[PDB]
């Protein structure tokens, strides 16, 4: 499945879940 | 890491919390 299109959804998911704690997103 | 697990299969909020800071 496309990982870049999927990656676009995960960063929004992580934004909601992590809230104030933030996160690091490394595509590789 | 999050790529393979949350893209091929649907990850819950519980699984996604593991990638937070
Ligand atoms: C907004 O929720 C998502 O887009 C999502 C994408 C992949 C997942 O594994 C989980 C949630
Ligand atoms: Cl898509
Ligand atoms: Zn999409």
């Amino acid at each position: 499945v496309n990982q870049h299109l999927c990656g676009s959804h995960l960063v929004e998911a992580l934004y909601l879940v992590c809230g104030e704690r933030g996160f690091f997103y490394t595509p590789k | 890491g999050i790529v393979e697990q949350c893209c091929t299969s649907i990850c819950s909020l519980y699984q996604l919390e593991n990638y937070c800071n």
